[PDB]
C-alpha cells in the first residue's frame, strides 16, 4: 500500500542522538530489519526483529517498534556511522525496502586546500589537454570554481566532481577539470581556477604558465 | 564465514537479456536455513528486491519483474544466476545478491544475512571502451587521470593497497562523447616526494585493463 521512511535528509553533529522512524505497509508480520548502506558499498544489516542486533554491531546501535510504526536508534553518533539507512519488511511473499535515510554529520566550518595540475605530456601528444584544479577537505559541500585562462573568465568546457563525506574527518572533496585542444592549449600561457568558499575569506586562486 | 561474489557481463545492450551469477563460498547454497535473492539499486534510487530462490528450486519474484526475472540455482558448482529478459535502459543498476536467512517454529522469519560485493550493469547499445591513465604530477597532492572510459565502474588504487590514508577517488562524470571520466589523488607529506615512490593501480574490469601508472615529480 505505502511503506514511508522518515526523515528523508538528516544532518546532526557527532555525539548527537539521533532517531529514524519507518512505517510498514501492514501489521508487522515477519522480521524487521534494519540496514547501513554506507555510499558505495554493500548493505549491512545492524537490527534484526525490531530489536535485536547482529554480533559484532556497536552497542551504540539499538531499535523499537511495534505494530506499524518503528524507530531506529543510535546513542551516540560517530563520523563512521554516516550512511543511508534502509528499512526491511516481509509482507505477502515480498521484501520491500523504506525509501532510505541519509544521515550527515554538520561539522566545523573547514578551508579547501587548492591544487591545480597541468596536463601531462602523454595526454598533449595524442592531442587534448585536461587540467584540473582539485579542492581538499571542506566543509560545507558548497562550493564555486571558476576558471580563468589569460584572466578571461571560460564555461561549459569544464565539469567538476565532489566526493561523499568522509567517514574520518567528515571533509568532502572537489575536482573540476577544464579540457580543451592541444591546438586551444597552446594559443594560451596562464590557467587559473579561482575557489569560492564560504570558509575562505579571499577568493584563493591558484595558477600556472606554459 | 558466509561470502558472496557476483560475476556479470557489466554491459547489455537494450532489448537484450542480463544474466549474473553469484557465487557463495565458506558455506554450502544446499542449506535448509536460507534463501537466496537478488537485489537491484538503480542510480540515486533505493532498494528493489527482484527475487529469491530455495535451493531446492522454489523460485519467488516481485510483481513488476515476475514477467522478465528468472531466478536459478545450481547446487553442483554452488551458485545462483538471475536472468532478466528484455533488459530496457531502466533497468541500468547495481544487482546485489544476497543471503536471507530463515528460522521459523511455525513459518521462517527472515533477514537477509550476508550481502555480496554488487555488479554495475549498464544497459546502452555502446561498445565498450579501455581507459587511458594520466599522472597529476605534484604536504603536495599527486594523482591520477582515467579519462575516456566506457561503461563504469572503476577502481583505483595506491601502492597495491598500501596506500590508503588521505586518498580521494573522486565519482565519475560523463563527458559530452558519452564516455566517462575519473580522478584519483592523494595528499602526502613533501618530505617523502623523492624517498617514496607512488604508483595508483588503475583497474577497469568491463573492458580487462589493468594499468599501473608511475607518477613522478616535474
Amino acid at each position: 500500500i505505502q511503506m514511508t521512511q522518515s526523515p528523508s535528509s538528516l544532518s546532526a553533529s557527532v555525539g548527537d542522538r539521533v532517531t529514524i522512524t519507518c512505517q510498514a505497509s501492514q501489521v508487522i508480520s515477519n522480521y524487521l530489519n534494519w540496514y547501513q548502506q554506507k555510499p558505495g558499498k554493500a548493505p549491512k544489516l545492524l537490527i534484526y526483529d525490531t530489536s535485536n542486533l547482529k554480533t559484532g554491531v556497536p552497542s551504540r546501535f539499538s531499535g523499537s517498534g511495534s505494530g506499524t510504526d518503528f524507530t531506529f536508534t543510535i546513542s551516540s553518533l560517530q563520523p563512521e556511522d554516516i550512511a543511508t539507512y534502509y528499512c526491511q519488511q516481509y509482507e505477502n511473499l515480498q521484501f520491500t525496502f523504506g525509501p532510505g535515510t541519509k544521515v550527515d554529520i554538520k561539522r566545523t566550518v573547514a578551508a579547501p586546500s587548492v591544487f591545480i595540475f597541468p596536463p601531462s605530456d602523454e595526454q598533449l601528444k595524442s592531442g587534448t589537454a585536461s587540467v584540473v584544479c582539485l579542492l581538499n577537505n571542506f566543509y560545507p559541500r558548497e562550493a564555486k570554481v571558476q576558471w580563468k585562462v589569460d584572466n578571461a573568465l571560460q564555461s561549459g568546457n569544464s565539469q567538476e566532481s565532489v566526493t561523499e563525506q568522509d567517514s574520518k574527518d567528515s571533509t568532502y572533496s572537489l575536482s573540476s577539470t577544464l579540457t580543451l585542444s592541444k591546438a586551444d592549449y597552446e594559443k594560451h600561457k596562464v590557467y587559473a581556477c579561482e575557489v569560492t568558499h564560504q570558509g575562505l575569506r579571499s577568493p584563493v586562486t591558484k595558477s600556472f604558465n606554459r | 564465514q558466509l561470502q558472496l561474489q557476483e560475476s556479470g557481463p557489466g554491459l547489455v545492450k537494450p532489448s537484450e537479456t542480463l544474466s549474473l551469477t553469484c557465487t557463495v563460498s565458506g558455506g554450502s547454497i544446499s542449506s535448509s536455513s536460507y534463501y537466496w535473492g537478488w537485489i537491484r539499486q538503480p542510480p540515486g534510487k533505493g532498494l528493489e528486491w527482484i527475487g529469491s530462490v530455495y535451493y531446492s528450486g522454489g523460485a519467488s519474484y516481485n510483481p513488476s519483474l515476475k514477467s522478465r526475472a528468472t531466478i536459478s540455482v545450481d547446487t553442483s558448482k554452488n551458485q545462483f544466476s538471475l536472468n532478466l529478459d528484455s533488459v530496457s535502459a531502466a533497468d541500468t543498476a547495481i544487482y546485489y545478491c544476497a543471503s536471507i536467512y530463515g528460522s521459523g517454529t511455525f513459518y521462517y522469519y527472515f533477514y537477509m544475512d550476508v550481502w555480496g560485493k554488487g555488479s554495475t550493469v549498464t544497459v546502452s547499445s555502446a561498445s565498450t571502451k579501455g581507459p587511458s591513465v594520466f599522472p597529476l604530477a605534484p604536504t603536495a597532492a599527486l594523482g591520477c587521470l582515467v579519462k575516456d572510459y566506457f561503461p563504469e565502474p572503476v577502481t583505483v588504487s595506491w601502492n597495491s593497497g598500501a596506500l590508503t590514508s588521505g586518498v580521494h577517488t573522486f565519482p565519475a562524470v560523463l563527458q559530452s562523447s558519452g564516455l566517462y571520466s575519473l580522478s584519483s589523488v592523494v595528499t602526502v607529506p613533501s618530505s617523502s616526494l623523492g624517498t617514496q615512490t607512488y604508483i595508483c593501480n588503475v583497474n577497469h574490469k568491463p573492458s580487462n585493463t589493468k594499468v599501473d601508472k608511475k607518477v613522478e615529480p616535474k
